[PDB]
RNA sequence: ACCUCGGAGCAGAACCCAACCUCCGAGCAGUACAUGCUAAGACUUCACCAGUCAAAGCGAACCUCAAUUGAUCCA
């Protein structure tokens, strides 16, 4: 559960919420996966490294979407 | 051994007697036009059009539209011409055209384009997007009523639905403002339907709005037979189509078998088929307006799935078929250690019985 | 080759085969392309890469090299950091 | 008529490559891709290997 | 292999385990004349040890 | 057992029937090949300009051949503002009209394939400038093969 | 020490590099100018 | 005597490698040719020895199409502009009709 | 007299096909300096050796030619 994770500081916690809301379930817990090995030891190590990298990042196609959004603004331009 | 041709040869009607008399393509453009016409010609041999083009049935797709408006061609061409020579009599028009500094009013151009030729272009684009194939099973109609729809966002801002732009469901959360020019005493029905977006049925679609029995231009006084649900395209499911359908109704029609309840937040109850709707109600209304748009997943769509629809949000992703990799030989004669890597499963070392 | 040595009465090994070819334990032989260090100013880059590849051999060539080498070279070697450790075995090979 | 010549990098990486040039021309100076520094740097002619 | 030997009782876990105990339990075969330098503990089956 | 919601019945394979779906996801096929002929048919949408002796026609068409959007000086809505339908003013006007219609239709990326004399002509340069300042990009993005 | 001397020599050459880029480019342009003068002759 | 020398070169083994209706994979060479006998069509690429390979996986189809060269190809454009009016040049083209879709959308999570 | 490589006929239409058979050539030249790296799938001169094409990807940019050639060891 991301919000009730007291080992994570507050500002980094809402930063992780707004950054990895793609990985937040409806009950409010972060879910992280690893499949890169046939050893569950190494899979768990990868999951913990994902948690650690995610926390330290909080502590610290795109062209297509940009052009489509600019054209959407060009259609948006009309005032009342 | 020879076989005679099954039809006329291509360069057969050209006379080969003396080649110096015949007129000639001196231009690649002229040859390109002639070759494109010959490519569009049917032909009796095998053709890229035969193997790749869409084989639609020659059913001469039926018109279920309104009859076209009648115009007097003689006075129409008279007024068009007199506009032409008054503009050609204005002296500064020549100066602007020759100095290449002239311009054109796009708002007036677009308004009377909607007046004159906009319905046929809108019908063509609807056929390209495939609503007449999906929503109406092949049948076509020319949309003869301009269905201007915009979405109230911000406090001064409008997100429109003309004929297929991208509108995010953040902008499509609330009910859009609709106007279409009309006269008193004529009834209407407006419909919003999401064609792509049915999470279970690959054939059916979703009804998002079924406003019925509209007195006129006023769209706030009709029967709300289904509340507006904002579009919810699933994440990674691609770009979905939503259609506004406007129907001219002559008589009042009871809508009791198609009356969605007080707030209806069930996808099974919101399942719809416009084909069955128009089949049941065919002798009652005739479609006259059509305005569609496209939508993608958003944080709004997450909100609509989670709190409104009481749903766990489905996640889809686009995955490719696995590569070919032919049957593995015992002696890969001139292949590499990369061939062995191709047929390997796991990248980690194995030790067998040890 | 020497099928029976004059000193031990044993089959001998061809050291040309030893210093030219590498035998994986699965039964395959790995070699280099002939002329991979010759006339690279003449050779085109795709051809140069094709010559820089490591390639396998025929069934016939592999059988010849197995006959020319002794059974010491066919053993399983558990080297410390062998780059061909993952190539020493066949995976998903049907018939 | 021609000669095969070795041109080394000016990045000091020790990278070098062989091209051909007419014998009656001067020492070559080219802009070639150096993979050690991952960019295009000057190479100039240091040696002649053989006659072409 | 180590867990199999321990469970079959060929290797005593209550005593320190070295090359003598592994060879006496016949879990490994060591050929020092064939340039073997000992036993490397590899990671196969770390999930069930 | 927890009673499953009847709304939670989702198919394990989504079926998106939008003809623009994979094209806008940039995972759709472009018809590669035809390297020995002209024009190249590796595109999704194409701008084609027909300069007849009276009129200037401009089409946005898919690779299959259906016309997506059209804009002509043949129409009154353009005739009543042009002095003549054969100018670079005519081409600039039809470019501004067609750029607006393409923004309206959602066609943001296209491939324009002119001949050398077309591209060197002032009409097509004013056409491309009008399209670019209207808002459409005359270069399609690359297909995502992997 | 050997790696550090190597990378220092590379870093020095690369610090000096862009000026050699631009002066060799203008030298090549001057070669083209003398070539067009000679074929103008 | 017999002052004729050379001419001992073997056959090139060129020609069609994949006929009509044959299932083809991506990268399989369809035809090898010294001159442009068969032209590339849809989803068929050409390699610099004029070889034809399948750019996609599907069914090989041989069709006959009109020939419009590139306006920079000088010899071809001269032949076209020297062709009399009413005549359209034809060539034989090779296509690969792709068999599978590019991919599928399938369920991966229930967030 | 010839010995290696390529093109045309013999060998008319998938492939292949000989003669101290009939003709013509080759043992380079020019451009470039990403002519960088890498990697699915294939072709193959009837073996092998050798040779040929190439999707995607990284990084950049925004080759012509028909043959035009020589293995290992060793230096
Ligand atoms: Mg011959
Ligand atoms: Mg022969
Ligand atoms: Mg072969
Ligand atoms: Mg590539």
């Amino acid at each position: 559960h991301l919000a009730t994770a007291e080992w994570i500081a507050e500002p980094v916690r809402q930063k992780i919420a707004i950054t990895h809301k793609n990985k937040i379930n409806r009950l409010g817990e972060l879910i992280l996966t690893s499949e890169s090995s046939r050893y569950q030891f190494r899979n768990l190590a990868d999951c913990l490294q994902k948690i650690r990298d995610m926390i330290t990042e909080a502590s610290q196609k795109l062209h297509r979407i940009r052009i489509e959004n600019m054209n959407r603004e060009r259609l948006r331009q009309k005032r009342i | 051994r020879r076989t005679p041709p099954l039809g006329p040869m291509p360069n057969s009607d050209i006379d080969l007697s003396n080649l110096e008399r015949l007129e000639k393509y001196r231009s690649f453009d002229r040859y390109r036009r002639r070759a494109e016409q010959e490519a569009q010609a049917p032909h009796w041999w095998r053709t890229y059009r035969e193997y790749f083009g869409e084989k639609t049935d020659p059913k001469e797709k039926i018109d279920i539209g309104l009859p076209p408006p009648k115009v007097s061609r003689t006075q129409q061409l008279l007024e068009r011409k007199q506009a032409i020579q008054e503009l050609r009599a204005n002296v500064e028009e020549e100066r602007a055209a020759r100095l290449r500094t002239a311009s054109v009013p796009l708002d007036a151009v677009r308004a009377e384009w909607e007046r004159t030729c906009g319905p046929y272009h809108k019908q063509r684009l609807a056929e390209y997007y495939g609503l007449y194939r999906d929503l109406f099973h092949g049948a076509t109609f020319v949309p003869r009523v301009p269905l201007h729809v915009a979405y109230a966002v911000g406090e001064d801002d409008l997100m429109p639905v003309y004929c297929g732009n991208e509108v995010t469901p953040t902008e499509a959360a609330q009910a859009p403002e609709v106007t279409y020019e009309a006269e008193e005493g004529s009834l209407w029905t407006l419909l919003l339907t999401s064609l792509d977006g049915h999470l279970l049925e690959p054939d059916a679609e979703y009804l998002h709005w079924l406003l019925t029995n509209i007195p006129g231009n006023r769209v706030a006084e009709g029967q709300v037979t289904c509340p507006y649900l904002p579009p919810f395209p699933a994440r990674g499911s691609g770009i979905h189509r939503l259609a506004f359908l406007l129907f001219k109704q002559d008589q009042p029609i009871d809508f009791s078998e198609d009356a969605r309840p007080s707030p209806c937040y069930q996808l099974a109850q919101r399942t719809f088929r416009t084909f069955d709707f128009y089949k049941k109600h065919q002798e009652t209304m005739t479609p006259a307006g059509l305005s569609f748009f496209q939508c993608r997943w958003d944080d709004s769509v997450t909100y609509i799935f989670h709190q409104l629809l009481d749903m766990r949000e489905p996640v889809f992703e686009f995955v490719r078929p696995p590569p070919y990799h032919p049957k593995q030989k015992r002696f890969p004669h001139r292949q590499p250690l990369r061939y062995l890597d191709r047929y390997r499963d796991s990248h980690e070392p194995t030790y067998g019985i040890y | 080759l020497t099928y029976f040595s004059a000193r031990k009465g044993k089959r001998k090994t061809v050291k040309a085969v030893i210093d030219r070819f590498l035998r994986l334990h699965c039964g395959l032989w790995v070699r280099r392309k002939a002329g991979y260090k010759k006339k690279l100013w003449k050779k085109t880059p795709a051809r140069k890469k094709r010559l820089r590849e490591f390639v396998f051999c025929n069934k016939t060539q592999s059988k010849l090299l197995d006959k020319m080498t002794t059974s010491f070279w066919k053993r399983r070697n558990w080297y410390v950091d062998d780059p061909y450790q993952k190539y020493h075995d066949r995976t998903n090979l049907k018939v | 008529k021609n000669i095969l010549v070795r041109m080394v990098s000016e990045a000091g990486t020790g990278f070098c490559f062989n091209t051909k040039r007419n014998r009656l021309r001067e020492k070559l100076t080219l802009l070639h891709y150096d993979p050690v520094v991952k960019q295009r740097v000057l190479f100039v002619e240091k040696k002649k290997i053989r006659s072409l | 292999r180590l867990q199999y030997l321990i469970d079959l009782g060929r290797v005593d876990p209550s005593q320190p385990i070295d090359l003598t105990q592994l060879v006496n339990g016949r879990g490994v075969t060591i050929q020092p004349l064939k340039r073997d330098y000992g036993v490397q503990l590899v990671e196969e089956g770390a999930d069930t040890f | 057992e927890v009673d499953p919601v009847e709304n939670e019945a989702v198919a394990p394979e989504f079926t998106n029937r939008n003809p623009r779906n994979l094209e806008l996801l940039s995972v759709a096929r472009k018809e590669r090949g035809w390297r020995t002929v002209f024009p190249s048919r590796e595109f999704w949408h194409r701008l084609r300009v027909i300069r007849t002796q009276h009129h200037v026609e401009a089409l946005v068409e898919h690779q299959n051949g259906k016309v997506v959007v059209s804009a002509s000086t043949r129409e009154w809505a353009i005739k009543k503002h042009l002095y003549s339908t054969r100018n670079v003013v005519a081409c600039e006007s039809i470019g501004r009209v067609l750029a607006q219609r393409c923004l309206e239709a959602g066609i943001n990326f296209m491939v324009y394939q002119p001949t050398p004399w077309e591209a060197a002509s002032d009409s097509m340069k004013r056409l491309q400038s009008a399209m670019t300042e209207g808002g459409v990009v005359l270069r399609e993005p690359q297909r995502i093969y992997e | 020490q050997k790696r550090r001397e190597r990378e220092q020599h590379i870093a020095e050459c690369m610090a000096k590099m862009p000026q050699m880029i631009v002066n060799w480019q203008q030298q090549q342009r001057e070669n083209w100018e003398k070539a067009q003068a000679d074929k103008e002759r | 005597s017999s002052k004729n020398l050379g001419g001992k070169s073997s056959g090139r083994r060129q020609g069609i490698k994949k006929m009509e209706g044959h299932y083809v994979h991506a990268g399989n060479i369809i035809a090898t040719q010294r001159h442009f006998r068969w032209h590339p069509g849809a989803h068929v690429g050409v390699g610099k020895n004029k070889c034809l390979y399948a750019l996609e996986e599907g069914i090989v189809r041989y069709t006959k199409e009109v020939y419009v060269p590139h306006p920079r190809n000088t010899e071809a454009v001269d032949l076209i502009t020297r062709l009399p009016k009413g005549a359209v040049l034809y060539k034989t083209f090779v296509h690969v009709v792709p068999a599978k879709p590019e991919g599928t959308f399938k369920l991966v999570a229930m967030l």
